[PDB]
């Protein structure tokens, strides 16, 4: 009946500054060992993306398995054991600026 | 166990110190086995006796 | 180190009894086999039967052992190679490398260099 526990990584990385426009970000990331796969349907709604701002964090969501990004081939799905995964950001959406 | 022999024979004056120490199981004046340094095993039906 | 027997014992856990393949696809993971040749000197004893006493016999045996790859604290088979191999000062332009590295230089030459 308590609260849940905090678990994650972050990525510190210079390719994030994004102030203006239309931005479409991809996450590539290649895993080992012996685990099971998520169901593809529902991994968009494993994780949740926080990007650094201003004065607060941004939360972003991730796009689902069976659609392209806007003008491009980005998608996020499973490939063997590498793991992509895609978010787009709106023209009102505020800058992306160092922590 | 071994042990419970070489601590009470440390204990008769003039012993200085013992160099081997061993036991072996006799029945109806029958070697059964050939024995063992550290512990041996007792059948069912029989008392120990020196 | 983690010993392997081809046979049941006190402490002897069959594989078998492993909870699930995935789990002995993690325990067997990163790992190698080892066989080692060991020598022992069984004294002779009158009173265990033996027709004699004062004298040793030389006796050997084999076992076997399953080691980490690569542990920085603990033995390792980098460890082993780099304490067999290592013993003389290098030239000094191979001060840099492993002993694997030193070895692995020359089998993937071809497809640099070229």
């Amino acid at each position: 009946q308590r609260d849940h526990a905090r678990l994650g990584v972050a990525i510190a990385s210079d390719v994030l500054l994004l102030q203006e426009g239309r931005r479409v970000v991809e996450f590539k990331l290649s895993l080992g060992g012996f685990f099971p796969r998520l169901p593809d349907n529902q991994l968009h709604q494993a994780f949740v993306v926080y990007l650094s701002g201003e004065k607060a964090w941004i939360p972003a969501p991730i796009l689902p398995v069976g659609q392209l990004a806007t003008n491009g081939q980005e998608q996020t799905r499973w490939d063997g054991s590498n793991l992509y995964l895609v978010v787009e950001l709106a023209a009102d959406v505020a800058p992306i600026l160092p922590y | 166990h071994t042990s419970d022999l070489y601590q009470e024979i440390l204990q008769v004056p003039g012993v200085s110190a013992i160099k081997k120490l061993s036991i072996a199981n006799y029945i109806n004046g029958l070697r059964q086995t050939q024995g063992h340094p550290w512990y041996l095993q007792l059948t069912d039906q029989y008392r120990p006796v020196l | 180190l983690v010993e392997l027997f081809e046979q049941e014992g006190n402490n002897r856990l069959a594989l078998k009894n492993l909870p699930d393949e995935n789990a002995f696809a993690r325990f067997l993971a990163d790992q190698t086999l080892v066989v080692v040749y060991e020598l022992q000197d069984q004294q002779r004893d009158s009173c265990l039967l033996d027709c004699d006493d004062t004298g040793k016999d030389r006796n050997f045996r084999l076992r076997y052992f399953l080691l980490p790859r690569s542990v920085p604290e603990k033995l390792s088979a980098e460890a082993l190679l780099q304490q067999g191999f290592s013993r003389e000062p290098l030239p000094q332009q191979w001060r840099d490398f492993s002993i694997n590295d030193i070895f692995q230089a020359q089998s993937s030459f071809f497809q640099n260099f070229f």
